């Protein structure tokens, strides 16, 4: 997440390994059932796209479902682009780009950039947007199994 | 001569500011120089004349060329739509550098920017295809109507443009 450090400023705190292990456990025992969704949301509060991807890639052994979730995310990422045309121009020092779907998904965006979009007045909540795409994919695979 | 020269007659809220002229390096980037040249003469029936500089950032660059949507999310080339990054042989070496304002790799339409500084981090991302021949003082005058996000405080337009000699 992005937390206040020991010095009060907004920083990237990584994700807790035990919270990751807790997620892995939930999916290992319960599998992708309706119960796994409230859990994921609860364990991903404040998470960056990178943190959300860490949670997904730690799921060691649910291949067909993970491919289904990935496609759903990629669809939502493609929808974002279609609904969000980019303003041409060079980016100046100090600021950054408009995030594309691939950026919100963390595939073409650094943690530094995601933190930048999140820590903005008023922000591009790339963590909360991506999480919504993941929750929709979860609902899909949660009704498949 | 191989490289063509074009001019812009800049106006501020209708009032004439002055003329900027450009040399286009058709010897290095012919397809990109040609696009800009033809859009300056208006020989295709459309182009820069009457269009505005919608994004001006002091110390960075002046951006224009969006004659369709006027807001950064438009413009089109003389090739129909968006054409490839021709090459990145030339660099953003200082003020006066004329370069293509794209929205990613191979998204060249009509939008361009004139650097008001050395913008080295733009090398390999934006195609350099010309430089101000005369009127850098007009560009410096233009950037005084800019702002931190690019929003211009006054309507900065290309009152007239064409090819010289």
């Amino acid at each position: 997440p992005i937390v206040q450090n020991l010095q009060g400023q907004m920083v990237h705190q990584a994700i807790s390994p035990r919270t990751l292990n807790a997620w892995v456990k939930v999916v290992e025992e319960k599998a992708f059932s309706p119960e796994v969704i409230p859990m994921f949301s609860a364990l991903s509060e404040g998470a960056t796209p990178q943190d959300l991807n860490t949670m997904l890639n730690t799921v060691g052994g649910h291949q067909a479902a993970m491919q289904m979730l990935k496609e759903t995310i990629n669809e939502e990422a493609a929808e974002w682009d279609r609904l969000h045309p980019v303003h041409a121009g060079p980016i100046a020092p100090g600021q950054m780009r408009e995030p594309r779907g691939s950026d919100i998904a963390g595939t073409t965006s650094t943690l530094q950039e995601q933190i930048g979009w999140m820590t903005h007045n008023p922000p591009i909540p790339v963590g909360e947007i991506y999480k919504r795409w993941i929750i929709l994919g979860l609902n899909k695979i949660v009704r498949m199994y | 001569m191989v490289n063509p020269t074009v001019f812009f007659d800049i106006a501020v809220d209708g009032e004439p500011l002055g003329r900027v002229s450009f040399e286009l390096f058709a010897d290095k980037v012919p397809k990109t120089a040609e696009n800009f040249r033809a859009l300056s003469t208006g020989e295709k029936g459309f182009g820069y004349k009457g269009s505005c500089f919608h994004r001006i950032i002091p110390g960075f660059m002046c951006q224009g060329g969006d004659f369709t949507r006027h807001n950064g999310t438009g413009g089109k080339s003389i090739y129909g739509e968006k054409f490839e990054d021709e090459n990145f042989i030339l660099k953003h070496t200082g003020p006066g550098i004329l370069s293509m304002a794209n929205a990613g790799p191979n998204t060249n339409g009509s939008q361009f920017f004139i650097c008001t500084a050395k913008t080295e981090w733009l090398d390999g991302k934006h195609v350099v295809f010309g430089k101000v021949k005369e009127g850098m003082n007009i560009v410096e005058a233009m950037e005084r109507f800019g702002s931190r996000n690019g929003k211009t405080s006054k309507k900065i337009t290309i009152a007239d443009c064409g090819q010289l000699e």
